């Protein structure tokens, strides 16, 4: 599974939320729904990763797997598959 | 559509295309505004827009992709890249980025990048792993750039004469000393066309500082490669910005193992602009020249090197003398002993009105054994020994007389042998 | 009857008009009040009244139509135009508007525009679809303005000498190096006379900065084209705004495929005014002049070009040297090599009373091949070869006495041979 | 035959009325009075057009096909012959 860069708007919104520390509402590609906080946007082995923690879980995921993200103060943005 | 082609179309076609899509009274403002309006109208339809540009990173941290058709002039059509994306891909100034753009949202004025799919003519991932320019070890030039076309035309003669006077290799550092009337512009145009013909793989950029608009237009028409220029009516900050954009683009291209050539007209006006913009350090030399100011043009000139790894950066910059201003004389005295190649033009030769007006006895190259072969080097030494006694006007007239019937340099050497 | 017709009408005929039309009071010396009353009465009769003016767009947003008769001076008789009409018809500074004019209402010191019927000698529909000036591609001057008249008098001697020394073409950026006393005004006057006589189609404009009213009046009387000037008593802002007026009008005229000629006496005074008006940028270069002060004079000078699409702009500027102020010298130094044609005036020849006092060895054009033919170029080559090695004042005596008994430059060229 | 542009005075009055965004009284050829607002004057093909949303019809009319307009805030205007 080769990784493709996400659109600039999605990454910019994610970085803004990360440095502003919002309780991000996340939905996975497989459909997993989770309320947690993104601590830092870190890229390892040329594929951009993201660490999201809820009660210290600090689980790692690829940015391609995230389809949409929402918060009360910002609109729900759906990433572009192409 | 693609933004680059839109920038390449003439103004009347732009007006027709805009009126086709419903824009009104767009024939009476800036071309950049026309492009911005038609791009916004097209993006309102929901189609994707493709665009490219060279990245300039401002002092705040965000960057702007500027186009080279407007000589990197700031305009509404410049693309905006946030600092988050400059952090994502390790982008430096001078990077040529191509990708998709999105229309500005509420509260935004400039178009914003949407997805990067080419960085410096390569993949976004691969261009991240390129070594920086100054980490590369410089070397003496050894790959000769031959200016002789060999078609036997009267335009080739100048190139041939130049090849006999001061050969150029890849990564050279040349200085063309130019009195006012002598045909410096003709020499630059001949060099540019010879580079475009003989060596198409080398990236060629022509930089003009404080040039008249008609000269800029005729150079953009004549030169096959890249021409960016700043007219004399523009402020000094414009000249400085265009020079730094050119040099960073060249450095980024060389980092990818590419030959780059920069023809500069002229280093004197660039130094004057840098003196104007740079604040005084308190130590003002003669002619109003500030010692701190000359530091940056010296960096521009010294960036020319032959990288030990693949690649090279040649810079051939002209310098004006006998201009009646102490500023130019001081700049010449500063820059005199810094060039690998030195080519002198003579006012009194052009007084007789024979071309090219090149001073043979005072023009040469440093470590010219590396560029040329042993036989050609010994032939050049023999010719230099023959030429030396004669005066410059007589030298040029005799050289041109002997260079007429011969078609190539080897035939000329053979004719001189007997 | 038109507003300008009553404006340039002197006292007797306007008084007769008032008394035959039925004006109650005719013992008022102030013409503004009687014009206002007579226009009010024309409005009351329902008879339409027309007018003409030149647009000025103030930074606040509305426009004022000034008049060229008062050298584009602000006054109560200027025609007010609201921003709505500026938004309807794409009109910027320099446009000339003629059409219906509405009398001022309660709350208007100035007459309000009613209906436009002509813009730039063109219908508004066709005037709204002309490309902007800086979108046009500059070019070298290819068609020359022959100033050699058939009069054969002593006035034609200066014109013939100027034709021989340095040809002038439409779209040429000119510069006149001159000492404080060289008879420059006579040279400018005869140049303007030749331009008006030989090329009536070309719009001739003469602008003076910081001049005494007497020569302003004599120029307005003796020059066939428009003459605009600013007296020395007026501040620098007046000169700045009048130069902006003339340059914007020239640009708007050029946009309509018209050849516009501007004589500028002098660039030194305009640069002085611009230096004095611009706020300081915090850094002052040698001579007490600001670095950014010269930027706007440079923009004014650089607007001269030969547009490829159609039309031309020929700016011929005079420069003053050795005036005793080093700021004038540095102004000339940053205005040194930006002009296509140059003409140097020598103080010594002026002292010797030789008219004209031009310098053959220090004058000439950048591209004589485009303007002239082949045989003309060779004859000029021969003349330059003859004159250059020897002196200049005696060369001028030679030139004037050689043009003495001859009438046509071709006959003189024949005589100078053998 | 020929199309003449309307005078600047009435045009600037009507655009001022549009800017003030007040209530508007409109009349038809038969003299029917309606309460609505003229949104904006659109300049297409060098010709001014006015769209009306009085009853949602969004009907388009040409600027030379209206005799005159009157408003309560300002004085009623009369279109001059020249």
């Amino acid at each position: 599974d080769t990784y493709q860069p996400i659109n600039c708007d999605d990454y910019d919104n994610l970085e803004l939320a990360c440095q502003h520390h919002l309780m991000l509402t996340l939905e996975l590609k497989d459909g997993e729904k989770l309320q947690a906080k993104a601590s830092d946007l870190v890229s390892r082995k040329n594929v951009e990763y993201l660490v999201v923690e809820a009660a210290g879980e600090t689980r790692e995921l690829r940015l391609d797997k995230i389809t949409s993200f929402s918060h009360p103060e910002i609109g729900t943005v759906v990433v572009s598959e192409s | 559509m693609n933004l680059t082609e839109l920038k390449n179309t003439p103004v009347s076609e732009l007006i027709t295309l805009g009126e086709n899509m419903g824009l009104e009274n767009l024939a009476r403002m800036r071309k950049q505004d026309i492009i911005f309006a038609i791009l916004k109208q097209h993006a309102k339809s929901g189609e994707d827009i493709f665009g490219d540009g060279v990245l300039e990173i401002l002092q705040d941290g965000f960057g702007f992709l500027r186009s080279a058709d407007s000589s990197y002039l700031a305009g509404p059509d410049d693309i905006y890249v946030s600092p988050s994306q400059i952090r994502r891909f390790n982008l430096r100034t001078g990077d040529t980025i191509s990708g998709k753009i999105r229309p500005p949202k509420e509260g935004e004025r400039y178009f914003a990048l949407l997805k990067v799919n080419e960085v410096n003519f390569d993949k976004p991932e691969n261009a991240r792993n390129k070594i920086l320019f100054e980490n590369l070890t410089p070397l003496h030039a050894n790959s000769r750039l031959r200016m002789e076309r060999g078609n036997g035309s009267t335009e080739d003669l100048t190139a041939r004469v130049l090849d006999l006077a001061s050969p150029i290799g890849r990564g050279q550092r040349g200085l063309i000393v130019a009195p006012p009337k002598a045909g410096k512009t003709m020499l630059l145009q001949n060099i540019a066309q010879s580079i475009a013909y003989n060596h198409p793989d080398c990236v060629l950029m022509v930089l003009l500082i404080d040039e008249r608009p008609e000269e800029v237009t005729e150079m953009q028409r004549l030169v096959k490669g890249e021409v960016v220029a700043s007219t004399f009516d523009e402020p000094a900050s414009r000249h400085v910005q265009v020079a730094e954009m050119v040099i960073e683009k060249a450095k980024r291209l060389v980092e990818h193992k590419k030959d780059v050539i920069i023809l500069l007209d002229s280093i004197t006006r660039l130094a004057r602009a840098y003196n104007t913009v740079v604040p005084a350090s308190g130590k003002v030399l003669t002619g109003g020249v500030d010692a701190n100011a000359l530091h940056r043009p010296k960096r521009f000139f010294g960036a020319a090197r032959n990288v030990e790894e693949g690649g090279s950066l040649t810079i051939i910059a002209t310098a004006l003398i006998d201009t009646g201003s102490k500023m130019d004389e001081v700049i010449y005295e500063e820059f005199k002993g810094t060039g690998n190649m030195e080519l002198h033009l003579s006012r009194k030769i052009a007084e007789k009105r024979v071309f090219p007006a090149i001073d043979y006895n005072r023009s040469g190259t440093r470590k010219e054994e590396l560029l040329t072969t042993q036989e050609e080097l010994q032939k050049m030494w023999i010719l230099r020994k023959i030429i030396h006694p004669m005066g410059e006007i007589d030298a040029m007239e005799f050289l041109i007389n002997k260079l007429a019937m011969t078609k190539t340099n080897d035939d000329f050497f053979e004719m001189m042998k007997r």
